[PDB]
């Protein structure tokens, strides 16, 4: 019951926003045949891949979904319009998680986590042992967000 | 010696420890199979399927 | 349950493992072993607990 449509839908109000006329369509596949690691992809309509995630769902001890992020990125020149945070919003509700772990601290992983902190995503950004980033999901904030209204997501995509 | 690690299940139920960090710290220690061993032993505890190492 | 996770895969544009007729054939003279079983092989696993339905009695 989150379908990948529910992306598009927001993105359609982001490009109407920003007057950017390109349909962006959302792709959510194994990042490479017989994989459990999957990738988000945003295409435009040439189908030149603008942003993606790669990451893998998993399960801790006490049964709590963590989604484990290889690779964030916002290819196209899309950047600075809270991109990024939308595709989280909606990867956080569909794979009901709990938390996201990014295995690599890139600068970007940082600004990005730290950015998705402002916008109310995550409670809690914190770098671990390993130096992986560990950010724990703000579940109120994420309701509040994919209210029917729209009203908090519209405010989150116009600034 | 250390292994920090934290078991996990995929989609699939198969159990992965996900490995933060490895050492043999001891100059004595090394070069005789010593995290080898540690492994075998990690491997049978928690009956992995397999072992991710997150810095390479 | 299993039924409706294959159609929203179907909507969603994934690969079917099987058809939505074929699988309500399946189910239909499958044990709950059998189709628990079948469901994995097709990554369809839905929440489903007939023991929280039960009478008081």
């Amino acid at each position: 019951e989150v379908p990948r449509k529910l992306l598009e839908e927001w993105l359609a109000m982001w490009s109407g926003h920003y007057q950017l006329k390109d349909k962006l369509r959302v792709q959510l596949r194994p990042q490479r045949a017989g994989s459990e690691v999957l990738e988000l992809g945003i295409h435009g309509e040439s189908d030149d891949k603008l942003a993606n995630v790669i990451f893998q769902p998993i399960q801790d001890r006490r049964g709590r979904t963590i989604l484990l992020v290889r690779d964030q990125n916002t290819f196209g020149a899309l950047r600075q319009k809270r991109l990024m945070t939308l595709i989280h919003l909606w990867l956080v509700h569909r794979f009901k998680a709990q938390a996201v772990h990014y295995v690599t601290p890139t600068d970007d992983n940082l600004y990005q986590t730290s950015k998705m902190k402002s916008h109310g995503i995550f409670t809690e950004v914190n770098q671990e042992v390993g130096e992986i980033i560990v950010a724990e999901v703000n579940h109120p904030r994420i309701a509040e967000l994919l209210t029917p209204d729209r009203v908090a997501l519209r405010k989150l995509i116009t600034k | 010696a250390n292994v920090i690690f934290q078991p996990i299940q995929d989609r699939r139920g198969r159990t992965i420890l996900l490995v933060r960090d490895q050492n043999t710290f001891g100059a004595e220690l090394r070069q005789k199979r010593l995290m080898t061993l540690i492994h075998l032993w990690l491997v049978h505890r928690f009956k992995a399927q397999a072992v991710h190492y997150v810095t390479p | 349950a299993v039924a409706d996770v294959l159609e929203f895969g179907q909507s969603e544009g994934e690969p079917i493992g099987m058809a939505p007729e074929e699988w309500r054939a399946f189910a239909a003279r499958a044990s709950l072993h059998a189709a628990r079983a079948k469901a994995k092989e097709l990554g369809a696993d839905p929440p489903w607990d007939c023991e929280l339905a039960k009478t008081p009695e």
